[PDB]
RNA sequence: UCCCCCGUGCCCAUAGCGGCGUGGAACCACCCGUUCCCAUUCCGAACACGGAAGUGAAACGCGCCAGCGCCGAUGGUACUGGGCGGGCGACCGCCUGGGAGAGUAGGUCGGUGCGGGGGA
RNA sequence: CGCCUCCUAAAAGGUAACGGAGGCGCCCAAAGGUCCCCUCAGGCGGGACGGAAAUCCGCCGGAGAGCGCAAGGGUAGAAGGGGGCCUGACUGCGAGGCCUGCAAGCCGAGCAGGGGCGAAAGCCGGGCCUAGUGAACCGGUGGUCCCGUGUGGAAGGGCCAU
RNA sequence: CUGACUGGGGCCUGUAGAGCACUGAUAGGGCUAGGGGGCCCACCAGCCUACCAAACCCUGUCAAACUCCGAAGGGUCCCAG
């Protein structure tokens, strides 16, 4: 991790509520990350969004 | 071939300046050449175009004899 | 000093016997198409179907489809079900395929 | 006058944990390794790390397999 | 003289120096040869100091095989340091050298020139030497 | 299959005249073309105009056959040179194609060459193929002065299955490629 | 049960490289095509389909040859577990048990299982 | 001064010195999963601009190349290179172990939920591996709706995540 | 009865020694790019070298951080004392 590699949530779209911590490089990846994940609270896949750590 | 990406060969004649005519295979149908293998002088036998000299220099000069012995 | 068919054969065969199951192996030349079953937990083979032996007719495909379901038969008939698809050097497409779906029908377990 | 080395880092602790005819577990782990010197045989996964182990309840047995590497393996009982 | 134009490493562990020479036994280009009796490092000075006797002692004529190199690292702590705090610098290089060694040999040379070049050289040595003369054992080898 | 000249006159004149001059005991031994592999090295479309559709579009004209693209195997100072980058075209002509090609190059491109001599004895393998370098493309029927924006030549391998560069000689030559000495 | 071939394994070069020879009935390949399934960062080269005129040229299979490669004793030695001596030292020896590496002689142009297909 | 790699290290493990040499405090949305395909460096020969080295063709070439970075181990019967679809860079757990004074660190089959790739066998709980790190205390934010000082709320806390 | 130690058996190892196949070092010779120098030139190629010398080859060696090899021993488990 570093200024321009940031950690970062991922909230279930459904439900709100963020599900995983994980890390990106934002001068690569400007773009909020969208990536398909398990939301144990909706028990199913759903998109999540990168939302700020 | 895959298709959309390759221009398509059709029979076409390229026709020469000596007024030689050959049937072949292009993307265009009828091509026009300054030149070909009929009328080329590397290929015909060995045409020596313009400079059939023999040199035609030096000892060749000739202009004359008239210097005495 | 490998070809890629060397290698493609090996690369697929290394990965079907990992897993420890029956192995129907296929063999595929321009005009026939060959079935062992092999355990080579034993080094041996178990049930056999060609199109050389069944003396079998014309178009290659459908021809292998036959192979496949003559296979299966001999196959249950000696209690194997379960087994897994060999695909050699071969994408599994066409003759192949057809001989895999064959086997399918004559009731293979894959 | 002083020294531009000094440093080294904690041994790994690494090498076969069990050997031949060693009766093991499922999960046991048989050897501790960087890359593949043993690769994994009969009844044998190999974790991330390259570590082997046990995937039945047996008995460790090695085998040398020339150019094709060394090769452990866990004999059903 | 003699050193290494390169290595990988700068300091050498220094080693033991049990045992009889590991191959360099036989003569194997000249005619006379100098062995060792007993194990040294020799100095890559040592050896140029033999050496340069013995194209002395023939003045013009000859020629000098040198069998032994110096490719071992000789450090040692500068004046008056005390312990500690790194491994002395480089100061010269040694040969190691363990009995049975042909150092040197010589050739294109009468015998008793052969022989008192080698001894004049054997002289320079920080060793015990012997001097030897190709016989069969040598060309068998 | 298409009755290409050329081709034809493998079959009928090359064929037996070179069974006659080497005296093959069989169909197969005796040389046949392979391939040719046309090459344009390029690379003057680093950086710059990387648009170098433009070639690939000359040599679809000319080949009949798209090329496909050539990029750097290892990054390069001196050429200015980052891995990956797109610095040549290669169209790799077979069969029919590489007949046809062969035919208008023999007939037509090679006599449009610029105080053409003769190609080169020289250039031949050792294992019996050939290899030809061309200065412009202008050498082609299919590609007018009108239509180009800066001259590019390529690289043209001939590749037989000739064992030695002595038969290999025999089948160009008779099926037309003029040799200088 | 023997011979040839096609698959698939095992031993992991005594199996390899190279030179020579040989095989197409069968099988295998190359082969003939590219409509069709499928395919080429271009290419029916590959992969893939449909075929059966040809050829064993390539590949493959089987033989033969020791130039390379690979294998390799016996003998002796180095080293050494244990037990003893010597030397001021660097170091050196004896006993008992183990015992290389190099090298020499020599060996090798593979052996073998399962299933198919053909032959006697 | 912590961490990694090699040597020292006496052929298990471990093993010191202000001994001999080097690295880390990152990174990658692909540089991750899976299916499919592909194979290197280098040498000689041939080929316009074009060179020791750009790209192309031929032969030889088992790995000396590659694998983000140090070193080591590993590795083409791929871990290397290319493409397609994808987010398993899972959630709930976890048999059994490695290591080990503690606390840590490490590997992990399997079952369930809901998925990805694959015809299938099957693989996938980040990355060929070993560095890329920081206990507890105090506090922040999202969630939960567990406690709520007579009672209903509220304040404030707990719990899960960070 | 499981112990130290010992007997037999399997598996693990990379040291002593040795080697040079790898990484490097290395003396000499051979062969041969590349330079230096001398003939002969600028018309661009030649030729000669008891000079320095790459790659390769032969002879002969060196290495804690080299290994095609490789012990004695050591470790561990099983049976037994
Ligand atoms: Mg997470
Ligand atoms: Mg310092
Ligand atoms: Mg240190
Ligand atoms: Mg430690
Ligand atoms: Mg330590
Ligand atoms: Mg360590
Ligand atoms: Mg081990
Ligand atoms: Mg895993
Ligand atoms: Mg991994
Ligand atoms: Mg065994
Ligand atoms: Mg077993
Ligand atoms: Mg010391
Ligand atoms: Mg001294
Ligand atoms: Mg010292
Ligand atoms: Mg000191
Ligand atoms: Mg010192
Ligand atoms: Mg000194
Ligand atoms: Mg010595
Ligand atoms: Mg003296
Ligand atoms: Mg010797
Ligand atoms: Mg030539
Ligand atoms: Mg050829
Ligand atoms: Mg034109
Ligand atoms: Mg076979
Ligand atoms: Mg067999
Ligand atoms: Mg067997
Ligand atoms: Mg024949
Ligand atoms: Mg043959
Ligand atoms: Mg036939
Ligand atoms: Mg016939
Ligand atoms: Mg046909
Ligand atoms: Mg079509
Ligand atoms: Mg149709
Ligand atoms: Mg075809
Ligand atoms: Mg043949
Ligand atoms: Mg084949
Ligand atoms: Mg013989
Ligand atoms: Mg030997
Ligand atoms: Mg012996
Ligand atoms: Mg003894
Ligand atoms: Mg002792
Ligand atoms: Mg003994
Ligand atoms: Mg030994
Ligand atoms: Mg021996
Ligand atoms: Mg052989
Ligand atoms: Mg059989
Ligand atoms: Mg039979
Ligand atoms: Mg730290
Ligand atoms: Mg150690
Ligand atoms: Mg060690
Ligand atoms: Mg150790
Ligand atoms: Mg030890
Ligand atoms: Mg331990
Ligand atoms: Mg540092
Ligand atoms: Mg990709
Ligand atoms: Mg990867
Ligand atoms: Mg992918
Ligand atoms: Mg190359
Ligand atoms: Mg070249
Ligand atoms: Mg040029
Ligand atoms: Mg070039
Ligand atoms: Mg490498
Ligand atoms: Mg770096
Ligand atoms: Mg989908
Ligand atoms: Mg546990
Ligand atoms: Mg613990
Ligand atoms: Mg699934
Ligand atoms: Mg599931
Ligand atoms: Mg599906
Ligand atoms: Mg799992
Ligand atoms: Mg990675
Ligand atoms: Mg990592
Ligand atoms: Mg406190
Ligand atoms: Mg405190
Ligand atoms: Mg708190
Ligand atoms: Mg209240
Ligand atoms: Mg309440
Ligand atoms: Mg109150
Ligand atoms: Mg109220
Ligand atoms: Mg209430
Ligand atoms: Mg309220
Ligand atoms: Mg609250
Ligand atoms: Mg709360
Ligand atoms: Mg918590
Ligand atoms: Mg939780
Ligand atoms: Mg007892
Ligand atoms: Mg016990
Ligand atoms: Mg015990
Ligand atoms: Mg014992
Ligand atoms: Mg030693
Ligand atoms: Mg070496
Ligand atoms: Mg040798
Ligand atoms: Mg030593
Ligand atoms: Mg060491
Ligand atoms: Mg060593
Ligand atoms: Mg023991
Ligand atoms: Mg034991
Ligand atoms: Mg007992
Ligand atoms: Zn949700
Ligand atoms: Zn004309």
């Amino acid at each position: 991790a570093s200024e321009v590699r940031i950690k970062l949530l991922l909230e279930c779209t459904e439900c709100k509520r963020r599900n995983y911590a994980t890390e990106k490089n934002k001068r690569n990846t400007p773009n909020k990350l969208e990536l398909r994940k398990y939301c144990p609270w909706c028990r199913k896949h759903t998109v999540h969004r990168e939302v700020k750590i | 071939m895959k298709e959309g990406i390759h221009p398509k060969l059709v029979p076409a004649r390229i026709i020469c300046g000596c007024g030689n005519v050959i049937e072949t295979y292009s993307t265009k149908p009828e091509i026009y050449v300054e030149v070909c293998s009929k009328c080329h002088p590397f290929y015909t036998g060995q045409q020596r175009f313009v400079d059939t000299e023999g040199r035609v220099e030096r000892f060749q000069r000739r202009y004359g004899d008239s210097y005495r012995k | 000093r490998l070809t890629a068919y060397e290698r493609r054969k090996f690369r697929v065969r290394n990965r079907i016997k990992r897993t420890g199951r029956l192995r129907l192996s296929v063999f595929r030349s321009l005009k026939h198409i060959y079935a062992q079953i092999i355990d080579d937990e034993k080094g041996v083979t178990l049930v056999s179907a060609s199109s050389l032996a069944l003396k079998l007719k014309g178009n290659k495909t459908e021809v292998a489809r036959q192979v496949g379901r003559a296979l299966a038969e001999k196959a249950l008939a000696l209690g194997i079900k379960q087994v897994a698809f060999d695909r050699g050097p071969y994408k599994y497409h066409g003759r192949v395929k057809a001989l895999a779906e064959g086997a399918r029908e004559g009731g293979l377990e894959f | 006058g002083s020294t531009r080395n000094g440093r080294d880092s904690q041994a790994k602790r690494l090498g076969v944990k069990r050997y031949e005819g060693q009766v093991v577990r499922a999960g046991n782990i048989l050897v501790r390794q960087r890359g593949t010197r043993f690769k994994p045989g009969k009844n044998v996964g190999m974790g991330r790390d390259f570590t082997l182990f046990a995937l039945v309840d047996g008995v460790v047995e090695f085998q040398d397999r020339g150019r094709l590497g060394r090769y452990v393996h866990v004999r059903p009982l | 003289m003699l050193m290494p134009r390169r290595m990988k490493y700068r300091k050498q562990q220094r080693g033991r120096l049990k045992g009889a020479t590991k191959g360099g036994d036989y003569v194997a280009f000249g005619d006379y040869g100098l062995v060792a009796l007993e194990p040294a490092w020799i100095t890559a000075q040592q050896i140029e100091a033999a050496r340069v006797a013995m194209v002395r002692h023939f003045r013009r004529g000859g020629k000098i095989f040198i069998r032994i190199f110096p490719d071992k690292p000789y450090t040692k702590k500068p004046l008056e340091v005390r312990m500690g705090k790194g491994k002395g610098n480089v100061e010269g290089y040694v040969a190691v050298v363990k009995p049975g060694r042909v150092m040197f040999e010589v050739a294109g040379v009468t015998e008793e020139q052969a022989m008192e070049a080698l001894r004049i050289a054997g002289h320079k040595l920080p060793i015990k030497t012997k001097i030897v003369r190709r016989d069969a054992y040598d060309e068998a080898q | 299959p298409l009755d290409v000249a050329l081709k034809r006159k493998y079959y009928e004149e090359v064929r037996p005249e070179l069974i006659r001059r080497f005296g093959y005991q069989n169909v197969w031994e005796v040389p046949r073309l392979e391939k040719v592999v046309i090459n344009q090295g390029l690379g003057e479309a680093k950086e710059d105009a990387r648009i170098l559709e433009k070639a690939a579009q000359e040599l679809a004209l000319i080949t009949g056959q798209k090329p496909a693209v050539t990029r750097a195997k290892k990054s390069i100072s001196n050429f200015k040179l980052r891995k990956g980058m797109p610095i040549g075209l290669r169209v790799t002509l077979r069969r029919d194609r590489m007949w046809i090609f062969l035919e208008k190059l023999l007939n037509v491109a090679l006599p449009r060459i610029r105080d053409f001599r003769g190609l080169n004895p020289n250039s031949f393998d050792g294992r019996g193929n050939y290899n030809l370098g061309l200065r412009e493309q202008l050498i082609f029927p299919e590609i007018t002065y009108d239509m180009v924006d800066a001259l590019r030549g390529m690289d043209i391998a001939v590749v037989t299955t000739a064992e030695t560069d002595e038969e290999a000689r025999a089948l160009l030559e008779l099926l037309g490629f003029p040799f200088r000495k």
